[PDB]
């Protein structure tokens, strides 16, 4: 629909015989966004994830499983 | 308008077409490239840049002409001098947006409304930068379609003049901003306004005053704002709200009636408070007729009966991570739509047996993580509709017989990590006693976890009665042994039962005439008593019920004895498997395996001149093996000597036997070692008496003469019987006895 | 020590990939989040080779 944006909470620069589209924390150890209602505990930080080659980036809460 | 074959086209910027997109590249050979567009056609289009002076908007790719897209998203833009940015659109010709997304860290200027030229008629625009920079209350000037804002560049107060020309704005969003006061007379100006993202701010002292005017908004979220406290009535002009959100702040108390104006809400949240609240004021959230989800987490520690009084549409509570010691009976007196309360992290005791006395609808509980102690009987006696329960990780201790006669609609059960043991005393066990654990009227049952506890034994109703079990834990439980009906579950279920890390020290199974049942990690010991199991274990044995169950067993090992000891199951030999024999002649150790039921006898001391008194054969065992290799015998007992008498196999070798009588020798006899002895002559009663014997004669000072002849004709034709034919020496001289004749010894 | 919005469950098959448990069902801790954006799992790919599986704060144009 109109105007129907999704809100990641680490933002990301996805880039490109044969090329490999990445996906690149844009900053390292930057806090994570809408990161107000977890705990004083959890200490929301953002992480760069492979695949060695990155592959995303993902918010890392600090809890257990 | 832009498809794969504009993308192909030189040598401009390099585009790429990948999964459903393409990625547009400027320069084409660049590292970092000053822009990297990505377009998906009809849909979005991002363009992501990375400037130093404004002037690089040159190397843009020309004539690009992407036609209508929904969305458009800058990233790391300069904002482009005092041109509108509408422009740049117009340049890589996108046609009418619904959303502009503004999102930068380098600017190079301050928003300035002549950049939103032409850009009127969006629906929805952001603008986000972490610059220091001031943003122009008269910004949004004529943007009468807007109906999402979102701004976010540290803004520290917004004067209500920029919601002039706002009249469509239905939803506001200024979280991480620093607004330190709610700006008068706005929502006058925004009669359609419905939500209201505030968090993240400084709206410490908010009012009464701060919202009139808002009876069209919905939801006001005003979490992680360091708000102390409120004034009974801040919301008392939010008439028909429905969300609030009080979390991440620092409440100590709240005051009464503070939801009293607002008998509209469907969900309040605090969760997460910075500071401990020790409770909520009376009937709180009393008299709502609309209230359903609520979410409280402040370390409360506890809670007025009348805190839902009333309220009887809540479907969830998530009162979990608190430090309520107990609950209020009446509490969820007329909360009979409840669909999941959640008390998980308490330090809960107790809860009154009439706590969910009314709450007939529940169908999810959760309760782990606290001190509870036992299952009552009429605690539960009214969820027939509960479908998954969870105390995991309390101190469960007593659950009641009674306990579970009514939980029909229960299909998961998570009782791990307690002091649950049944209290069942092991001799009812023994004697195979038809007992049921308290959880047996529940058939259709699929989810049992009693992991971490002290289960002693596999309840009957488990096995029989809960035919529709899926999955099965009693890892880490206190199961000493084992018998082939502790493995006869009748479930057509893909049943997987866990029994790893017990106390099976044996494994009875016996010779006889789907279900997965892990054994890893176990105290078994390797004796006679488990033969049957290893054979099993190996594509060996396998006695009927064999195939109706799977074991996993590749991480059982042996604990004792010290010799099979560190050793998987697969791979060992049932002759390994001996059971100690105490009764057994002093200086022989002895031993019993039931691979082929063999008293073995082992005296090899090197001091004995008799054959010392034996124990006796049963009349289930086969073979008894007297072994008295190296010692220094004399002469033999006689046949009718009891214990003697039922020997099978007598290795004597290496010992100073000098002759052998017929009637010295065993009637079950079926081997005789006789090899290294003092024996000169055997007399023909004794090769009769070898007619099969596997028998061994070498290394025997051999008198061949003429009364030899026999054993030279017994040799000369029991090929297979004599091991050591060819070892077998005269001493006439010494030659072989195999390069003897009838005649050399024989006039 | 670290707990993730998505569950998700890393492979390794002919490369090394992580894919979604719950795709598009809510995230965990989907309470935890600002009022106008809803938790919903997305598994992401590169090169088709699912990469990776995070949680889209989605925001749509109505209540
Ligand atoms: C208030 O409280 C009520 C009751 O407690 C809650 O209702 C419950 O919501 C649950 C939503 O998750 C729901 O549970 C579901 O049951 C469905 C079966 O009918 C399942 O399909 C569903 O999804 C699962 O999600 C798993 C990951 O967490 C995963 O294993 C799997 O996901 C796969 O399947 C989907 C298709 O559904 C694919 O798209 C995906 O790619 C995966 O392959 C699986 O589907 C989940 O198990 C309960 O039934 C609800 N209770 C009822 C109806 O009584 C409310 O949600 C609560 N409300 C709030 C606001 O908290
Ligand atoms: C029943 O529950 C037990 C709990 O102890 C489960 O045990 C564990 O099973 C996993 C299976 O992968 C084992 O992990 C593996 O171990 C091997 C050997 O070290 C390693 O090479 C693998 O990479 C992997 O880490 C684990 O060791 C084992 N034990 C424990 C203590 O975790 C068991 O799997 C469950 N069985 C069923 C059928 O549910
Ligand atoms: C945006 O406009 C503001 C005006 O409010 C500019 O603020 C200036 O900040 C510097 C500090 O770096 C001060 O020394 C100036 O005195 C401020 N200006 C005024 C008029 O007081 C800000 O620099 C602008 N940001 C830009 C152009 O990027
Ligand atoms: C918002 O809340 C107001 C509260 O007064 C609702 O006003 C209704 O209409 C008049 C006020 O003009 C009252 O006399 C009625 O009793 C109110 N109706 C009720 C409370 O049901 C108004 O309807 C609400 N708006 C929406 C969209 O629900
Ligand atoms: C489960 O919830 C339903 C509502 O969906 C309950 O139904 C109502 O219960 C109230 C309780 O006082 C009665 O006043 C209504 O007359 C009932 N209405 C209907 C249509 O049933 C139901 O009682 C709850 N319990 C069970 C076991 O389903
Ligand atoms: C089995 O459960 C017990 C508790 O039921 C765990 O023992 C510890 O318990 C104390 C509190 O009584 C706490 O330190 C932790 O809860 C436990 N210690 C830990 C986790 O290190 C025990 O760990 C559990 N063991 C297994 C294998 O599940
Ligand atoms: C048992 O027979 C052995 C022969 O293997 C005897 O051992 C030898 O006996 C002679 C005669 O006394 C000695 O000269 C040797 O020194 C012995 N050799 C040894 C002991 O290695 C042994 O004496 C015999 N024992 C009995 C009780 O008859
Ligand atoms: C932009 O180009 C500069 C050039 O030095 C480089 O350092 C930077 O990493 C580039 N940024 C991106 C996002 O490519
Ligand atoms: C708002 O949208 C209308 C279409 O409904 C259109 O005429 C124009 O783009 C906008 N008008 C304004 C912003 O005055
Ligand atoms: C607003 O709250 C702050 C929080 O500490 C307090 O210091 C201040 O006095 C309050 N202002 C008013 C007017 O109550
Ligand atoms: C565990 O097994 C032993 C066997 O010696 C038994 O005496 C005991 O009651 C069981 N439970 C606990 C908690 O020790
Ligand atoms: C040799 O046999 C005798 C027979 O009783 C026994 O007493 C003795 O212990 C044995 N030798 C040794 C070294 O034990």
């Amino acid at each position: 629909v109109g105007g129907s944006d999704e809100r990641f909470l680490c933002r990301s620069i996805r880039k490109l015989k044969q090329a490999i589209q990445i996906e690149e924390c844009e900053g390292a150890d930057q806090p994570c966004d809408f990161a107000a209602n977890f705990p004083q505990s959890y200490n929301p930080i953002c992480k760069q994830h492979y695949t060695k080659i990155p592959s995303c980036c993902k918010c890392a809460l600090k809890t257990g499983l | 308008s832009f498809g794969r074959d504009a993308c192909s086209e030189d040598g401009l910027c390099q585009c790429a077409p990948i999964m459903s997109e393409y990625e547009i590249i400027c320069p084409a050979n660049a590292e970092n490239p000053t822009f990297r567009l990505t377009i998906q056609p009809k849909d979005y289009v991002q363009i992501m840049c990375n400037l130093t002076d404004t002037t690089d908007y040159q190397q843009l790719p020309k004539k690009l002409r992407i036609g209508e897209v929904d969305r458009v998203q800058m990233r790391r833009c300069m904002l482009p001098g005092h041109t509108p940015i509408a422009s740049i659109l117009d340049y890589l010709g996108i046609v009418s947006p619904t959303t502009l997304i503004f999102e930068s860290d380098n600017l190079g200027m301050n928003i300035t409304r002549q950049h939103l030229d032409r850009l009127h008629g969006l629906k929805r625009f952001r603008f986000t930068t972490r610059r220091l920079t001031h943003i122009p209350a008269n910004l949004l000037t004529d943007m009468r379609n807007l109906s999402h804002l979102e701004l976010r560049a540290n803004i520290e107060e917004m004067p209500s003049h920029l919601f002039d020309d706002l009249e469509n704005l239905e939803s506001i969003e200024f979280g991480s901003n620093k607004l330190r006061q709610m700006p008068r007379g706005i929502f006058g100006k925004m009669p359609k306004l419905k939500q209201l993202n505030l968090w993240s701010n400084q709206l410490h002292n908010l009012t009464k005053h701060d919202f009139e005017g808002a009876t069209s908004v919905l939801g006001i979220d005003i979490h992680d704002n360091g708000i102390e406290q409120l004034p009974h009535d801040v919301f008392a002009h939010l008439t028909n709200v429905t969300d609030i959100n009080l979390s991440a702040n620092l409440f100590r108390s709240l005051p009464q009636g503070l939801f009293d104006h607002n008998k509209h809400l469907n969900e309040v949240r605090l969760m997460n408070n910075r500071v401990p609240l020790a409770t909520l004021p009376s009937r709180l959230f009393a008299n709502q007729p609309e209230l359903q989800i609520l979410r409280l987490r402040a370390e409360l520690q506890s809670l007025p009966g009348d805190l839902f009084e009333h309220s009887t549409q809540i479907t969830n509570i998530s009162l979990g991570d608190n430090l309520l010691k107990t609950l209020p009976a009446t509490l969820l007196e007329h909360q009979v739509n409840l669909l999941s309360l959640d008390l998980s992290n308490n330090r809960l005791t107790h809860l009154p047996d009439s706590l969910f006395a009314h709450t007939t609808n529940l169908t999810d509980l959760r309760l782990e993580d606290n001190l509870l102690t036992g299952i009552s009987g009429d605690i539960f006696s009214n969820l027939g509709n509960l479908v998954t329960l969870v105390m995991s990780r309390n101190r469960l201790r007593t659950i009641d017989s009674r306990a579970f006669v009514s939980t029909n609609g229960l299909r998961h059960l998570h009782l791990d990590h307690n002091d649950i043991d049944l209290q069942q005393p092991l001799l009812d066990i023994m004697l195979q006693t038809q007992i049921n654990s308290p959880f047996g009227y529940m058939h259709g049952l699929l989810t049992l976890n009693l992991r971490n506890n002290s289960i002693i034994f596999v309840y009957n109703d488990w096995k029989n009665t809960m035919l529709q079990l899926r999955e099965l834990d009693l890892s880490y439980n206190n199961i000493s042994s084992l018998g082939y009906e502790d493995l006869a579950f009748l479930s057509q279920n893909r049943l997987h039962v866990n029994m790893t890390h017990n106390k099976i020290r044996r494994i009875a199974l016996p010779e006889d005439v789907l279900v997965h049942v892990d054994l890893n990690d176990n105290p078994l010991v390797c004796d006679c008593t488990i033969l049957w199991f290893i054979q099993l274990v190996r594509g060996v044995h396998k006695p009927q019920y064999s195939r109706q169950f799977k074991l996993r067993t590749d991480r059982l090992v042996c604990s004792q004895p010290n010799v099979l000891e560190g050793t998987p199951v697969r791979q060992i030999e049932p002759q390994t498997l001996i059971c100690p024999l105490d009764k057994c002649p002093r200086g022989c150790n002895c031993h019993v395996r039931t691979y082929d039921k063999a008293l073995v006898i082992n005296c090899h001391s090197g001091n004995l001149t008799h054959v010392p008194r034996l124990p006796n054969l049963h009349k289930n065992m086969q073979l008894m093996e007297l072994h008295l290799e190296n010692n220094t015998l004399l002469r033999l007992p006689s046949a009718n000597t009891p214990g003697y008498e039922s020997v099978t196999s007598l290795h004597l070798a290496g010992n100073n036997l000098t002759s052998i009588d017929v009637d010295q020798l065993p009637t079950n006899l079926t081997h005789l070692d006789i090899s290294w002895n003092h024996l000169q002559m055997l007399n023909a009663t004794v090769l009769g008496f070898l007619n099969w014997r596997s028998v061994k004669l070498s290394g025997n000072p051999w008198m061949c003469d003429c009364t030899a002849k026999p054993l030279l004709l017994f040799t000369q034709d029991n090929f297979e019987r004599i091991g050591d034919r060819n070892e077998m020496m005269c001493v006439n001289a010494p030659t072989r006895m195999v390069e003897l004749s009838t005649n050399d010894i024989c006039p």
